[PDB]
């Protein structure tokens, strides 16, 4: 219905633009590029000639390894194309994959754009364990000047406090977040499913908005509950230096009381954690398989450093035993393959 | 002919009940008291709907493949050893919850299979009806007022 | 031998004239059990207890008894390839006995003979029997009788 | 029409209702095979309900309404009666037999016997009517059974808090369970049967050695005998929890005693071969570990 | 058509009344009933079976044993054999022919079955794995006059 | 520590070793001794443990101890996954014994309900003992969810330090000494994982198995050390070279299981020759040689003489040869050199093991072989031989082993257990003066041998679903006569004596 607010030739193109503008936000980057290239093929194969189809099919077969041929580009079609072929001869894949996206000429909807545009009270942003969409909500709820409850789903008392805050916050109208809904899914199907599955009235639509944090890798959420709520995937990956500043910023909250050398050791631990986390994303190259690393490893490594520094003289000696301890107990615990060790 | 209502979207089992009123018994092949209550129902002449069609219980075959040993005064059917009298007014419906459920070939060749299953090809039917609703309100008005005034 | 090579007819003729070798016929299929074999034997056979031979199983008379176990290579083996009934028959030849598992005592067999009959293992659905079993038998081949003799 | 043909068979069936009755050890007679009659009752109730959709029954109804009103109360008494049966038969094997367990709980058994008498009255009187349907005409039967199962439930609730408090006194009893603890409490006078459970509530030791007056020590599952320093006294006015708690602390103190004694001997230049035949394994292991790390600290 | 032609021949008809819960024990009672009628009552029954009725392979194994011979030993095992023997003695002696030893009467029995029992298999779709197993079974295949009532 | 360069490696090594100190000024005797490792401390509890079995100290065992004390230092629950057979619970129990604690093990899903599990959790939460959840992945989803909730309450009460916690809606005190450990069998989508609620409260470890040189050296140190390092190196190199040159056969198993068997066979043979390399050579030729084929026997000989040549002529070369020839003559057999060789081989092998496996083609002569050896023994030793022959796959497991009835508890012994009962309880007849030969002549599979696996283990016990353990005497020996090992595990093969009739 949104498409309205050569007639066929216009409304069809604006429909392709509307489909990519709306459903791409609920998909990850890989499926975003799959949908962009595909839909582009479904639009261009019917309008243009067969030569255009044959050229695009042979270029996709050169990006893949199905069939590799280098036909004539077409005649005087160099302006329309030859750029993906130019990206092919240079063996560059990011520009060639983003060319199909630049072709849509669609402002890629940010999570702020979907939350502002859509008129619904339930949203679920599932993501990998690498990142968390909470920090995005911190700025987005502050920009909307709402509030942002962060109700952690912990024990039975946490569950009771969660349902109490839900039943009050919907009346007050403040935004709430439910971190890690996957672990309390058993409680979800009993209470939360029945609670938010059926819409009640406009009383909650005017003020109240609810958010749920899920994880892509993990248990499957119920189908009626997932269909009722809008879906987003927070896929914003921060930089290495940015993660270093984020880890360094957290250190002076609690404070350091051991000594000045412990500060230097903590700085080294922050760089080490950011570099392992940087190597984590690269699964085929680098780490043999994908290992998930949390801040608990940062905590255990920090406590081991304070324990060894509190009982040892200021000489350069403990660097012999700290390294093995980290690579075998703190971080080498999850790793099973010796190559990654 | 026994209708077989294939609607995953449960709804038919309500419209039927809203039509026939209080005399709609609802049954199931998985309710293990089924056989005696079904026997009882046909003796009473109730309307019956049976849930979970992707199951069948061959004893019911004589209701499906119409057969009734004729009597003079009455009309009787062996639902097992139970030589049951048919109260005339009886009506059997079967329902089923999913097309991935297999239909035994015995049923599938006697019973009137009907699908209420939502079909994507409703996009093809409906989006034109909305395209014209935003293209020409007056002609889509004429398209309906012609036949209804007629 | 192939299907219809007078495999049974030859046995039946040879032994019908004879007064010494009576016949039991046991036609196997996909899932025959050893209990079926013992149930077949029960009508013709008798059991006697002896300390020296534990439970002797003679036949219920003075003759000899031939178990014609037809289609012996069809019983469906388990996934490891073990077809337990062929092993049981191996036990009957090689060991002259078997274990009686409700009693947990050994049974020695007295005068019972085994005859197999089979259609070649290359035919559809046939199972290659264990060599450890087949090693005990004098295998013969029969073929169709040349057309002219027919 | 067929309405009559069905009511006839229903009434025919219900004028033949018999219950299998068999008497257990004490005077009371238990009833066997509840499910047949109950299932028939429920089946006939659904048929009587379904008889309301017919058209040829309007004038033909009143009789069937009386029949329905009878069968509904029949099922009402059915449920409560089977529940009473089950709960009494369960509490009987716990309280109706032992003398020590009822000496510990005089009130609940004092009530149990008073319940058993009335139950005997009702059951005998009910069985001798010779028609299971006519039982509903016996006065005060539904309310009787209602208050009887209420009293049984109260007794059974009481029967569990005493055990839970006994578990709170000695937390090893959590491993045992209800049945074994009941035998330990009843058989506390005899004192030998507790030894079988000792492997469960300890895990290391196997049996307890006696000298018919006191506990000299205990032996493990391997066969090694442990001798206690302080012998445990036994008297008539004692509970299992008391001497069991004293035993629990005493074995730990005796382990420490032989450990410091072993360490003192090993410090006094002794052979390991003479010590092994005299002290337990655990003491010589720890004393050897302490002396080994002590000598290797200066060796470093 | 089979019921019609049975009616023409004055055969009794049998159709097993099996459903979602009938088991081997029940199908065993059916067959013992049928065989007793065919022999003791001489009733000449056309036993009509459809593939839908053999919802497990044990029924098919039994039908192989039946058509391969003219009996199921398991149906007449133990004390039931002795009872059966008594009935047959009585039966034979009721007809005035006298046989003494068990073998003679059992041969008579089996021959009477072999002439008084007619089994008819309908099969709706040959390509079903069960149907394929019934066609491929040698005990069935080497007895049944296969006829195609195709389409 | 002696081989370290300076004090730096010595202190690095000493930090990892468990140090047992004592407090002199304690006056709190039960709390006197404490254990220091890598800087963390742990109080020794004076709980009686009896005489428990001790694991071989290996580097990976100390790494597992370091992971446990590291998690306990921060009051975190311990848990480690890995393939089965690496000693997860044995490590946890050994960790408890080292501190004088009896770890209560909870066996799960083996028709194990949830009521009694909660009763054990409340009791261990009061006593302050240590609980280990052995193989936690095999659980039902409803029971696993409720138990995981209870574990979450326990660990959160430990981390925060609450004295009283609400478990089973029951208020109960919490002693600070309780700890919970979770061992995880390997999954089927990969390695099994924990539920999401428990991930932020436990510390996962990758537990596997060790290599071979170190353990080989340690065992050689036990048996008599002379040249422990060189002998271990030569044995490992010899096994690697055998795996290198010998044909790729299915039943070939040259892993650590095989070398532990070779060393356990070397132990009683040292008493015959001495703590030299010659004993190792003879053990290898007793164990490995009968399992190799004609094509591989010469490979074995060549590589053996290559890496180390020790002796030339064996003992017991003639009285047994005579008795065998007499036995074969009584049977009317021709005493071929191959038959003689295999008879003597089998005769020697059966001296130190009870589970024999004889493999070959149908008609090889294996049954004649073992019966002739039995008769020869009956002559030479003067002991009797009782033989039972069980064509086991004709029987069901239930007809062989026992079972439970419909509701009655009465136990059907099953054939193999009933005969074992007779072999032990009888105490009338010369079974103690007899060799008892129970032959399982059939193709063997995993399911049946799994139901009796503890007989192949060093336990030498038949374990039964009935909960009873039947210790087997030395008189009892078992022969799996068969023609193939395709569906047999290496775990079983390495506990048996294998004889390949080439
Ligand atoms: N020592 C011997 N001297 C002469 N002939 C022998 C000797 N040993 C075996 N044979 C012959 O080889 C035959 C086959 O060996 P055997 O009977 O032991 O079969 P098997 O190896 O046990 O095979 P299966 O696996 O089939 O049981 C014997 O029947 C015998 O005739
Ligand atoms: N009548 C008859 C009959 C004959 C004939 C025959 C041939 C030669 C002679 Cl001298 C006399 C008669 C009439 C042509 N062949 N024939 C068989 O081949 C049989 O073979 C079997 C047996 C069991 C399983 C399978 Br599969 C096949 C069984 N019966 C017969
Ligand atoms: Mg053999």
């Amino acid at each position: 219905k949104r498409v309205f607010i050569t007639r066929v030739d216009e409304i069809l193109w604006l429909l392709y633009q509307e489909v990519y503008c709306q459903f791409s936000t609920a998909l990850d980057k890989k499926f975003k590029m799959i949908m962009a290239m595909t839909m582009f093929c479904l639009y261009k194969f019917d309008i243009e000639s067969e030569q255009y189809k044959e050229a695009v099919l042979t270029m996709i077969g050169v990006l893949s390894e199905s069939s590799d041929g280098v036909p004539k580009l077409t005649v005087d079609t160099n302006d329309d194309l030859r750029y993906l072929w130019d990206y092919v001869t240079t063996k560059s894949y990011i520009s060639a994959l983003n060319w199909f996206k630049n072709e849509f000429f669609v402002d890629e909807w940010n999570i702020a754009d979907v939350v502002a545009n859509s008129e619904n009270n339930y949203f679920t942003m599932a993501s990998e364990r690498d990142v968390d969409g909470t920090f995005k909500l911190i700025e987005l709820a502050k920009a909307s000047k709402e509030s942002l409850k962060i109700i952690p789903l912990g024990s039975i008392e946490n569950l009771n406090y969660a349902q109490e805050e839900i039943s009050k916050s919907k009346i007050e109208g403040g935004w709430i977040l439910l971190q890690n809904i996957q672990m309390s899914l058993s409680w979800v199907k009993t209470y939360l499913h029945k609670h938010v599955e059926e819409t009640k009235a406009a009383e909650e639509h005017e003020k109240f908005k609810m958010f749920m944090t899920c994880h892509l890798t993990g248990d499957k959420l119920p189908a009626p509950l997932l269909q009722r709520t809008d879906r987003v995937v927070y896929e914003d990956i921060p930089g290495i230096l940015d993660t270093v500043k984020d880890l360094w910023g957290s250190q002076f909250f609690t404070g350091k009381i051991s000594g000045v050398w412990s500060v230097y050791c903590t700085f080294l631990l922050s760089w080490f954690h950011a570099l392992i986390t940087a190597r984590t994303r690269l699964v085929p190259h680098g780490f043999s398989k994908k290992y998930y690393f949390n801040d608990c490893d940062f905590q255990f490594a920090s406590v081991y450093l304070e324990n060894v520094l509190a009982t040892n003289s200021t000489n350069n000696i403990p660097w012999a035993q700290v390294r093995d301890h980290i690579a075998t107990i703190v971080y080498g615990g999850k790793i099973d393959e010796e190559k990654d060790l | 002919a026994v209708p077989f209502l294939l609607d995953p979207s449960s709804h038919m089992i309500t419209v039927i009940s809203n039509y026939y009123g209080n005399k709609t018994v609802l049954l199931s092949f998985l309710e293990e008291g089924f056989v005696k209550r079904l026997e009882n129902a046909i003796r009473f002449g109730s309307v019956v709907i049976i849930q979970d069609g992707e199951f069948f219980d061959p004893i019911i075959s004589r209701l499906i493949s119409r057969e009734f040993n004729h009597a003079g005064n009455r009309v009787t059917v062996e639902i097992g050893d139970h030589e049951v009298d048919v109260s005339g007014d009886f009506k059997l419906f079967i329902h089923s919850c999913d097309p991935s459920g297999d239909i035994p070939i015995f049923l599938r060749s006697r019973v009137r299979l009907v699908h209420f299953v939502t079909n994507k090809e409703s996009i093809e039917t409906r989006i034109f009806d909305i395209t014209l609703t935003e293209e020409n309100a007056e002609m889509q008005r004429k398209r309906e007022d012609l036949i209804k005034l007629n | 031998g192939p299907p219809g090579s007078g495999k049974t007819m030859i046995m039946n003729n040879a032994l019908r004239n004879s007064s010494l070798y009576d016949v039991v016929g046991i036609n196997f299929s996909k899932d025959t059990t050893t209990e079926h074999i013992l149930s077949a034997l029960h009508r013709h056979t008798n059991y006697v207890t002896t300390s020296k031979g534990l439970t002797l199983l003679p036949k219920s008379d003075i003759k000899n008894l031939v178990l014609f176990c037809d289609e012996i290579n069809l019983p469906k083996l388990d996934k490891y390839g073990s077809q337990n009934v062929v092993l049981f028959l191996r036990q009957l030849m090689e060991k002259q006995g078997f274990w009686k598992t409700p009693e947990n005592k050994w049974v020695t067999i007295e005068r019972i003979h085994i005859v197999g009959a089979c259609n070649p293992p290359t035919d559809p659905g046939r199972i290659p029997m264990s060599e450890r079993f087949t090693r005990h038998a004098a295998i013969l081949y029969l073929g169709y009788p040349s057309g002219k003799s027919l | 029409f067929v309405i009559e043909k069905s009511l006839n068979r229903i009434k025919k069936f219900w004028k033949e209702a018999q219950y299998e009755v068999i008497e257990h050890s004490s005077g009371l007679k238990l009833v066997r095979e509840w499910d047949v009659l109950e299932q028939a009752c429920k089946e006939d109730l659904e048929e009587l309900v379904s008889m309301k959709a017919s058209n040829y029954y309007k004038i033909f109804e009143q009789d069937c309404l009386d029949l329905e009103s009878k069968l509904t109360k029949l099922s009402e008494i059915q449920v409560n009666w089977v529940e009473v049966q089950f709960y009494w038969l369960d509490l009987y094997g716990i309280l109706g037999e032992n003398l020590d367990i009822q000496n510990f709980l005089p009130l609940e058994t004092s009530k149990f016997k008073s319940l058993t008498s009335e139950y005997k009255m009702i059951t005998t009187r009910a069985f001798q009517l010779d028609t299971t349907i006519e039982v509903i005409h016996i006065p005060n039967f539904d309310t009787t059974l209602k208050l009887t199962i209420d009293s049984l439930k109260m007794i059974k609730s009481s029967l569990s808090t005493f055990l839970e408090r006994q578990r709170r006194q000695f937390p090893r009893f959590y491993f045992l369970g209800n049945d074994d603890l009941l035998k330990i409490i009843g058989s506390g006078k005899h004192h030998d049967q507790v030894s079988k459970f000792m492997k469960k509530m300890f895990g290391s030791i196997e049996s307890i050695i006696f000298l018919e007056d006191f506990i000299t020590g205990v032996r493990s599952v391997e066969g090694e005998v442990l001798n206690l320093n302080e012998k445990i006294e036994l008297k008539d006015s004692i509970q299992a929890q008391e001497w069991l708690n004293i035993l629990d602390t005493e074995i730990k103190l005796s382990v420490f005693t032989q450990f410091r004694d072993c360490l003192g001997q090993l410090k006094d230049g002794t052979d390991i071969e003479v010590v092994v035949s005299k002290y337990i394994f655990q003491a010589i292991l720890l004393s050897a570990q302490v002396m080994w790390t002590e000598l290797v600290e200066k060796c470093l | 058509l089979t019921r019609f032609v049975a009616w023409l021949n004055g055969l009794k008809i049998v159709q097993p009344k099996i459903h979602r819960h009938s088991n081997l024990s029940d199908f065993d009672m059916i067959l013992k009933k049928a065989i007793s009628d065919c022999s003791l009552k001489e009733s000449r029954t056309c036993l009509i079976i459809d593939e839908s009725n053999i919802l497990e392979t044990a029924f098919l194994e039994r039908m192989n044993t039946l058509l391969a011979n003219a009996d199921i030993p398991d149906l007449f095992q133990g004390e039931e054999y002795d009872k059966l023997l008594n009935n047959l003695r009585n039966k034979t002696r009721s007809l005035g022919l006298l046989l003494d030893t068990e073998q003679e009467l059992y041969d008579w029995f089996v021959g009477e079955i072999a002439k008084n029992l007619h089994v008819v298999f309908t099969i709706c779709d040959p390509t079903n794995n069960k149907s394929s197993a019934m066609i491929s079974s040698p005990a069935l295949f080497n007895r049944c006059i296969i006829n195609w009532m195709g389409d | 520590l002696k081989n370290c360069s300076t004090k730096e490696e010595a202190r690095l090594l000493w930090a990892k070793v468990q140090k047992f100190y004592q407090k002199n000024d304690t006056l709190d005797d039960l709390n006197s001794v404490f254990i220091s490792q890598s800087g963390y401390l742990l109080q020794y509890k004076f709980e009686y443990i009896g005489i428990p079995e001790r694991l071989i100290y290996t580097p990976l065992l100390l790494i597992g101890f370091a992971t446990l004390t590291d998690s306990l230092h921060q009051k975190y629950g311990g848990c480690f996954f890995g393939p089965a057979g690496t000693g997860k619970t044995e490590t946890v129990k050994a960790f408890g014994q080292n501190l004088g604690r009896v770890v209560v093990v909870f066996n799960c899903d083996d028709s194990f309900d949830y009521q009694v599990l909660s009763r054990l959790l409340v009791g261990i939460t009061q006593i302050g003992a240590w609980g280990c959840f052995d193989q936690f992945n095999r659980l039902d989803e409803k029971v696993l969810s409720a138990v995981s909730a209870n574990i979450q309450q326990i660990q959160n009460g430990l981390q925060v330090g609450k004295s009283h916690i609400t478990l089973l809606e029951e208020e109960t005190p919490l002693s600070p000494h309780t700890a919970v450990f979770i061992t995880l069998n390997p999954g089927y989508n990969g390695r099994s994982e924990l539920p999401e609620n428990l991930k932020k409260s436990f510390r996962e470890f990758s537990m596997k198995s060790p290599q071979s040189g170190t353990i080989a050296e340690m065992i050689l140190q036990i048996m008599g050390f002379e040249d422990s390092k060189s002998l271990a190196s030569k044995i490992v190199h010899f096994l690697e070279l055998l795996s290198s040159k010998c044909s790729s056969m299915n039943h070939y198993h040259f892993g650590l299981r095989t070398l532990k068997g070779v060393l356990r066979n070397c132990s009683p043979l040292i008493s015959e020759f001495g703590e030299g390399e010659k004993t190792v050579v003879e053990s290898l030729k007793r164990v490995i040689l009968p399992s190799l084929g004609d094509t591989d026997e010469l490979v074995f000989k060549d590589e053996l003489s290559k890496i180390f040549d020790s002796a030339g002529t064996p003992l017991n070369s003639k009285a047994i040869v005579q008795c065998l020839k007499d036995a074969g003559q009584r049977s009317g057999f021709s005493m071929s050199e191959e038959f003689l060789k295999k008879c003597m081989q089998f005769y020697y092998m059966q001296k130190t093991q009870q589970a024999l496996i004889l493999v070959g083609k149908a008609g090889c002569g294996k049954t004649a072989t073992w019966k002739t050896v039995i008769d020869a023994m009956a002559i030479f030793d003067g002991h009797a031989n009782v033989v039972y022959v069980i064509d086991t796959k004709v029987l069901t497991k239930e007809s062989l082993y026992g079972s439970m009835l419909k509701a009655t508890l009465e136990w059907r012994d099953g054939l193999f257990t009933s005969i074992l009962r007779r072999v032990n309880d009888d105490i009338t007849g010369t079974f103690k003066n007899s060799r008892i030969w129970v032959v399982f002549d059939s193709d063997l599979d995993p399911e049946y041998v799994e139901a009796m696996n503890s007989v192949l283990d060093d336990n030498k016990i038949l374990t039964l679903p009935n909960g009873e353990r039947l210790p087997i005497p030395p008189n009892f020996r078992i022969l799996f006569e068969t023609d193939n090992l395709d569906h047999t595990t290496p775990a079983t093969i390495t506990r048996c004596g294998l004889l390949w009739f080439s």
